């Protein structure tokens, strides 16, 4: 489960699949390192 | 003429716009007139503005504790005792028209800007050497172009009071009427602004008296959450104390003096507005707001519950009363209508809303 | 991903749609709105063959 | 909008919440509410489709 279309296989459980339209995910980033972001009212 | 006079009130081009308070009431139409043309010496009482050498303004029982006016052609606002005695220019166009008006302890004078002061006075009694004004007057603008040309100003009776858009007239029942335009009726939330939809929501929206009080006119007034809020009610009044009152206005200038809303609790302790950043001072200092640009409604209820622009900035013991000390507005664009007081008390109404404001309300 | 937007609510500080999610949010300190979006996006693959 | 008798309907919000164990039994109990809402859907479209 490395090429797109190997994950769309592994994200049914089917070594081949019939012809159609599946649902998918786009492609996040590959390295997550996400920012951290944060916001609240100003406070006394 | 008055092409001039109502150029002064700073109105957009294309803008037809209603005019409200002690303006002049004109010299041909009506009953009006009394422009003393010559120097008669007039004398009346009662009386809340003057139109136009001499001018002569005090109280009625000539208190030499209290500052008269007099205005010779240099200005003296004296007792005996003197806060004012200085020259100020006096050169006009002859269609050019100076006024002054006192109301609830506040002035507004008409030298070629609207200009505002807070003055604690008792000014009926005048003697004169041209018109007196004593209720409120009512106008139209059709302006076309900026300017003098094309403003076609008219009188017109109370019902105007009625075109202006921010302003209705409460049915009989309570309920706001349909087609109301909800300008700055903010939905009141504690939470997060529902942008689209529709939601069933206790809010106050049940209003009971209405105030449309003129741009240039600030307010000096004491709320009770226990009496009917007094004023001339723009609809039909209903007699019961309000659950809440909101304060729709312009702009922020009219809040920012220290002391402009004062809240008086069950306990009698006095929460006074304070800015700088908006706080109020305890007599310590509660945090109210990062104050947004652009204030257009408080609206302040019992059960200790401060709102602005429609949302849950403070919460607070339950209050009884509150008085306010606004202070007109900024003379750059005024009178295109009225800034309004509503008293209200909460209702579960069907509220629909796209962007962030009522569209349209179902009790 | 956050990204300022270019529409002027005036009420509020916060703005969710009616089945309560967070759609955008205001900096009270200048006014600006900016907007909330999922980082990614459903889509659909056609596989044929 | 329904928390299906978990901590909260937001998901990230119970892993922030609760330690990474419990916060599984946490989320599974709206991972079920909404699949058989999903289901519930689908089920009166096929209706709807027939
Ligand atoms: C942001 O947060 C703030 C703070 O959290 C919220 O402020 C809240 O605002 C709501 C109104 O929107 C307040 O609800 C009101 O509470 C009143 C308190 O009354 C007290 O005395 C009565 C005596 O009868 C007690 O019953 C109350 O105790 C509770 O009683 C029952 C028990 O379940 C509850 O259902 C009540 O709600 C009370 O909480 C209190 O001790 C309350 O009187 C008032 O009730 C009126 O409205 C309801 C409909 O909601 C009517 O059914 C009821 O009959 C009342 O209407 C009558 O009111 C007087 C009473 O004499 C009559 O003379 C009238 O003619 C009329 O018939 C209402 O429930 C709430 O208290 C308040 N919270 C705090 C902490 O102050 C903001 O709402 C929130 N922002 C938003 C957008 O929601
Ligand atoms: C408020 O002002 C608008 C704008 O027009 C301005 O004011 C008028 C009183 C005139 O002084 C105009 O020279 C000025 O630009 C008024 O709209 C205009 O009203 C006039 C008559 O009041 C219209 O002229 C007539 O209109 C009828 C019906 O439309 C025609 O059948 C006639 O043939 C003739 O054209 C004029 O069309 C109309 N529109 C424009 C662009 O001028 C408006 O009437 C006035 N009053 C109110 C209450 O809004
Ligand atoms: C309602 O609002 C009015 C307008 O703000 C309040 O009057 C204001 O009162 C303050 C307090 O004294 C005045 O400040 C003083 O100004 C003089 C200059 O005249 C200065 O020398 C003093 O050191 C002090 O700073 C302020 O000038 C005055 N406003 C005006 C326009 O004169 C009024 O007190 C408020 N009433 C209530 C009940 O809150
Ligand atoms: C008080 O209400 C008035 C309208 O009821 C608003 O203030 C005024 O709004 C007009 C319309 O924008 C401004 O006039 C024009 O602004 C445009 C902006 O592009 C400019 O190009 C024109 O030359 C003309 O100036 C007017 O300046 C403005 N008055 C002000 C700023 O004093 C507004 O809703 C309220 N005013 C405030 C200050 O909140
Ligand atoms: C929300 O809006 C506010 C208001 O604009 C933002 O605050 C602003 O933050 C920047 C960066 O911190 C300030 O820039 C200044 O730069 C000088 C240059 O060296 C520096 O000396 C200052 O210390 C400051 O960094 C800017 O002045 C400030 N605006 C203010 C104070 O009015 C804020 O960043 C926005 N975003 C949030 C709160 O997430
Ligand atoms: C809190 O404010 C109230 C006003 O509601 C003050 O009570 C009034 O104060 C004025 C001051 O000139 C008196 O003339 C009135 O007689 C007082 N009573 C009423 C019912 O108006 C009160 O003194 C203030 N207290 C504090 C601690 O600031
Ligand atoms: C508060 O009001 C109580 C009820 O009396 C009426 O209340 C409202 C509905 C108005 O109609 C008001 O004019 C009436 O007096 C009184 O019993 C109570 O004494 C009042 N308390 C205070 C401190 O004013």
């Amino acid at each position: 489960c490395d090429d797109p279309v190997s994950q769309l296989k592994c994200s049914q459980v089917a070594f081949d699949l019939d012809d159609g339209f599946y649902p998918f995910s786009s492609r996040n980033l590959l390295s997550h390192e996400q920012p951290i972001s944060f916001v609240t009212l100003p406070s006394f | 003429n008055f092409r001039r006079f109502f150029s002064k009130f700073n109105v957009q081009a294309p803008a037809v716009v209603v005019l409200g308070g002690y303006l002049p009431i004109g010299e041909n139409q009506g009953v009006n007139s009394t422009w003393y043309c010559a120097g008669q010496h007039p004398t009346a009482s009662g009386v809340h503005g003057i139109f136009v050498f001499e001018i002569g303004i005090s109280q009625e029982p000539f208190d030499p504790s209290g500052y008269q006016l007099y205005l010779h052609k240099r200005l003296r606002i004296c007792q005996r005792n003197c806060l004012f005695n200085k020259a100020i220019p006096a050169h006009m166009s002859e269609h050019s028209v100076v006024g002054i008006t006192w109301d609830n302890d506040r002035v507004t004078v008409f030298s070629d800007k609207i200009y505002y002061f807070y003055f604690k006075n008792d000014w009926s009694r005048v003697a004169t050497k041209m018109q007196y004004v004593y209720e409120p007057t009512y106008y139209m603008l059709n302006v076309t172009s900026a300017g003098e040309d094309g403003i076609s100003y008219q009188p017109c009776t109370a019902n105007c009071i009625g075109y202006a858009a921010n302003v209705f007239a409460t049915e009989p029942n309570g309920h706001i009427p349909e087609g109301f335009s909800f300008n700055n009726w903010f939905l009141l939330s504690n939470d997060s602004t529902l942008v689209h939809g529709k939601v069933v929501s206790n809010q106050p929206l049940l209003v009971n008296c209405l105030l449309a009080i003129p741009k240039i006119y600030g307010l000096g007034q004491f709320f009770s959450f226990n009496q009917t809020i007094d004023g001339v009610c723009n609809g039909a009044a209903v007699q019961r104390a309000p659950e809440a009152l909101r304060f729709n206005i312009n702009d922020t200038s009219v809040i920012l003096a220290e002391g402009s809303i004062v809240l008086h609790t069950a306990l009698g302790t006095n929460f006074s507005f304070v800015c700088s950043y908006c706080f109020f001072k305890v007599d310590v200092y509660k945090f109210l707001a990062v104050l947004p640009p652009t204030v257009r409604e408080i609206v302040i209820t019992k059960y200790g519950d401060v709102y602005v622009n429609g949302f849950g900035y403070l919460h607070l013991g339950l209050l009884d009363a509150v008085t306010i000390n606004f202070t007109g507005h900024g003379t750059d664009d005024d009178v295109s209508g009225f800034w309004t007081i509503a008293s209200t008390n909460f209702v579960d109404a069907l509220i629909e809303v796209q962007g962030t404001a009522i569209q349209r309300i179902l009790y | 991903i956050i990204t300022l937007t270019n529409s002027s609510f005036l009420a509020g500080v916060y703005y969710t749609s009616d089945s309560g999610q967070l759609l955008a949010f205001k900096n009270v300190t200048s006014g600006a709105v900016y907007s909330v979006t999922p980082c990614s996006f459903s889509e659909q693959a056609a596989y044929v063959d | 909008q329904h928390n299906f008798q978990a901590i909260s309907s937001s998901i990230d919000d119970i892993y922030s919440r609760l330690d990474p164990p419990s916060a599984d039994v946490q989320v599974d109990r709206l991972i079920t509410g909404r699949l058989s809402a999903l289901n519930a859907f689908v089920a009166q479209t096929l209706t709807k489709y027939t």
